[PDB]
């Protein structure tokens, strides 16, 4: 039993919001009892929507009319419905189900009002200085800030092939200017930092790849 | 290879020497033969189909009331009289009412009054022959030996397929040989008597559903009836079954219908064999199919094949069915194939001799690269055995327990 | 309707923690109740449930055999007992109705959380490790280098640039929780790829709860 | 003075046919309308293995529910004892006439 939702969406004011949850072919959406929860930053979680059909269901309490859920039963899919976005309803989403005593949470869904046209992300990606190479350790630091909606996916490189060990990124971090920020990390010896002959910090923001490389020359 | 899982099964072996088997076919079961030299074919009855039936009798369970309508006379004046009460449409009743001056007539007596009303036919049900000369048998078949488990539910491609076969079997074509490619031929003759019983066992279609009934039964339906298939109004008779005249002052009585009788007859055909069908071909669930089959042309596939070398493991461990008889699953970790896969009964150390029975006989593998999974079949014998499969070194060895 | 959560706070690898929640507004000997956690900057995941008599009880895979959930109906307190703790289990905790309805379930009420850290280190001061440019990146002189901050046990940890002086193009961000239980953070500075050979760069790291002071070149 | 004591449904709908069903040692089926109280429900032992898709060949539980809807209706009232009411009509000779009967 899994329930993918993507990780984020984003859109403007007046907006019909369409947030999907995939049902794997484990369960079927048709005969599902959907629950979705609404979380703002610093709150927990409250019941948003249950909705097994449009003759059952019930929208949370102070939840408005302009909250709808729907099926398709095609695609194993249930949807969460904002009609008119508002920023209010800018908030983290989670769809779920009950299985025979499991409660199966979605990956959740960051909805994002824009109120700031969008922005691109600005990287810069650094190599191990010469105090850490010795005592024998090597560290790349890349480093994201003034992006809109605060979701960057980041893939590290090493003569090509993905590497796949030694990665830790920040979550993303509102900053000053009403932007996001985030910070992923490389940890490697100094023979594994030696032994490529250049490694790479790739930022994806809404279908567009920033790339910064960086030589041990 | 069907019919492994089947709660139905029925092991029969064959007679060593020239192929001389009779097998009774049931319709929820199915039944694996055992031929000394042969793959040991599995063969089930599918479906068993009435063909083209011609309509006996209609009856009409709920209906509609149109134009009610009373005429009344005075006592002493003749009879009452309606233009419609002649028609073979109209239901009507004659009766004798109570008159006098508070009615509005001169004399104190009995007043003659006619009430008619237009039937209507809602739903019907319908009666159909069967003709046991027009029936129609279909057969599966599936050879053992060399079939993964993904071949236990699967129709598609089975005349390509040598090991599946379709077969069907008709009064009028009682002989019958399926084609399975590699394997050769497997002849087969079948003829039954009670395809249903003797001369009679109408067919009835009502409410989207189709059932069967007996003759005398549904002879005796207290329902309007006509006899044929349908024509522009058809005529119907004892209308008088669905609609009923009551409290008849003068000059006017009431008529109403009875009502659906769909929950009356529901519960009357409570308790007989009966089956579904879709589309315009009756499908029965009923057995008793006395086969003789001939499996002379019933080739091999694999004498020349040689031992494994290569090791296997369990994916699923030796489960036992409702007969006692254990079915085993296996990878094979080798490129030998195609080969045959070495497979033994209980004995197991220096100089032994198998104990016990193999179903899946002849079993081989197919697929040559690399890591290929088979299904086998063994009936251990009255005791308890090991299953050795594989030789020498990299064997594989379990005890079962016929508990 | 109220729930109010207690009974969390610092704990270390194989220890046990007890948590309380107290209920109001509501019939709590009438409803099912259920605990759900939330790693830092992750989804949310379900923890145990208990119906409203307490006859049964559910756990997740993650959690079977190390928890226990208690119910006080006559007290109005859900109780969830956690055993040998390991880092898995840093998350906010969530108490909620688990409700039962004519064909209908759900987390109706949720409380706002209580914070449980599972960590090995109670104090620990950082290493600090430069991060040296080493490539240029063409972008009109914008040389960056910073400083990383590793494996240290309380959050706060300030940074400076060369005494207070270098303040203009300043990145630091906020640090990330490993699975070790220990905090890693680095701070970044855009500087004149001219002043590389002129100007020297200074870290100044101050982790006032193990009483450190790192000046890193 | 009638109070209605109880109505029963004799012709009926049904809608939003559904079935859940699990291989043998995965415990029990489960559907989320099953507890509805709407939905009517029965749940069954099938036979499964591997030409159902199965691991092992045992009996597998099976649950199917579907939505009633009641179409017709009948409904049983009570009669208060000692609550009737006759209407009894009377008429008096001599002076009247045949149209007064």
């Amino acid at each position: 039993s899994v329930l993918t939702q993507p990780p984020s969406l984003s859109a403007s004011p007046g907006a019909s919001a369409r947030l999907p949850c995939t049902l794997s072919s484990d369960l079927n959406v048709g005969t599902k009892n959907m629950y979705w929860y609404q979380q703002k930053p610093g709150s927990a979680p409250r019941l948003f929507l249950y909705y097994y059909s449009d003759s059952d269901k019930q929208l949370g309490p102070g939840v408005p009319n302009r909250v709808s859920g729907s099926k398709e039963t095609s695609s194993n899919t249930a949807f969460l419905l904002i009609s008119g976005l508002q920023p209010e309803d800018e908030a983290d989403y989670y769809c779920q189900v009950y299985d025979n005593s499991a409660r199966v949470f979605g990956g959740g869904t960051r909805l994002t009002v824009l109120g700031q046209p969008k922005a691109a992300p600005s990287v810069t990606l650094f190599p191990p200085s010469s105090e850490e190479l010795q005592a024998n350790k090597a560290t790349l630091v890349c480093l994201i800030s003034d992006f809109y909606p605060g979701a960057v996916e980041v893939a590290w490189k090493a003569d090509g092939s993905a590497v796949n060990a030694g990665v830790e990124t920040t979550k993303p971090s509102k900053q000053s200017n009403n932007k996001y920020a985030a910070s992923s990390y490389l940890s490697l010896t100094s023979d594994q930092w030696k032994s490529h002959k250049s490694y790479s910090c790739q930022v994806t923001h809404e279908g567009s790849t920033v790339e910064k490389t960086v030589a041990p020359a | 290879i069907r019919c492994i899982g089947v709660s139905n099964r029925d092991f029969v072996e064959g007679m060593s020497g020239g192929t001389w088997v009779d097998v009774v076919l049931e319709h929820g079961g199915c039944v694996t033969v055992m031929a000394q030299d042969k793959p040991t074919v599995d063969i089930e009855l599918v479906t068993t189909t009435v063909s083209n039936m011609a309509e006996v009798r209609s009856y009409c369970y709920e209906a509609s009331i149109s134009d009610m309508a009373s005429d009344s006379r005075c006592p002493t004046q003749g009879e009452a009289y309606l233009d419609k009460q002649s028609d073979t449409q109209y239901v009507c009743k004659r009766t004798l009412v109570d008159r006098g001056w508070g009615n509005g007539c001169g004399l104190f007596g009995k007043g003659s009054l006619v009430t008619c009303a237009k039937f209507a036919c809602s739903k019907k049900m319908t009666g159909k022959s069967i003709q046991p000369e027009n029936l129609e048998y279909r057969i599966m078949l599936s050879v053992h030996g060399s079939q993964h488990s993904g071949m236990i539910v699967n129709d598609t491609g089975h005349e390509t397929d040598e090991n599946r076969a379709k077969v069907e079997i008709t009064p009028n074509s009682p002989r019958a040989e399926a084609t399975l490619g590699g394997f050769g031929s497997l002849g087969l003759d079948c003829e039954p008597r009670t395809g249903l019983d003797f001369s009679d066992l109408y067919y009835l279609t009502m409410n989207n559903k189709h059932w069967l009934v007996h003759k005398e039964w549904f002879h005796d339906i207290p329902l309007p009836w006509h006899a044929g298939a349908d024509t522009g109004t058809p005529h119907w008779n004892n209308k008088e079954a669905l609609v009923e005249f009551k409290d008849a002052h003068a000059k006017r009585q009431t008529v109403v219908v009875l009502g659906s009788q769909e929950g009356a007859v529901h519960t009357a055909l409570a308790g007989a064999l009966e089956a579904e069908m879709d589309g315009a071909k009756g499908r029965l669930s009923s057995g008793h199919l006395k086969c003789r089959l001939k499996m002379d042309k019933l080739r091999l596939k694999g004498v020349s094949y040689s031992l494994c070398t290569a090791a296997f493991t369990f994916t699923k461990i030796p489960a036992e069915t409702l007969h006692g008889t254990v079915t085993v699953e296996v990878q094979y970790a080798g490129t030998d194939g195609p080969c045959k896969v070495p497979a033994q009964m209980a004995v197991d150390m220096q100089t032994l001799t198998p104990v016990g029975r193999l179903i899946t006989a002849n079993p081989v593998i197919t697929e040559s690269t690399e890591n290929s999974k088979m299904m086998l079949e063994l009936d251990p014998p009255f005791g308890d055995s090991y299953i050795v499969i594989g030789v020498g070194e990299k064997k594989i060895t379990h005890h079962w327990h016929r508990s | 309707v109220q729930l109010v959560e207690s009974g969390g706070g610092l704990v270390q690898p194989g220890g046990s923690l007890r948590l309380s929640c107290a209920a109001s507004g509501f019939t709590f000997s009438s409803d099912g109740m259920s605990w759900v956690r939330q790693a830092p900057g992750k989804g949310l995941e379900w923890v145990s449930y208990i119906s409203s008599g307490g006859a049964t009880t559910y756990y997740a895979d993650s959690v079977k055999g190390r928890f226990t959930i208690s119910r006080d109906n006559s007290k109005n307190t859900l109780s969830l007992q956690m055993n040998s703790l390991r880092g898995e289990d840093t998350a906010v905790y969530y108490c909620a109705k688990d409700i039962t309805a004519p064909g209908r379930n759900g987390l109706d009420s949720w409380g706002q959380g209580v914070v449980v850290t599972v960590s090995s280190a109670s104090t620990k001061g950082p290493s600090v490790f430069p991060l040296a440019p080493s490539s240029r990146s063409t972008s009109e002189s914008t040389a960056a280098l910073g400083c990383l901050v590793k494996d240290y046990f309380p959050e706060p940890v300030t940074v400076s640039w060369n005494s207070g002086s270098l303040t203009s193009g300043v990145h630091t961000f906020p640090a990330v929780l490993q699975s070790s239980g220990l905090y890693s953070l680095s701070s970044v500075v855009t500087v004149p790829s001219s002043s590389l050979g002129t100007q020297t760069y200074v870290c100044n790291v101050n982790h006032k709860p193990s009483n450190t002071k790192v000046d890193k070149r």
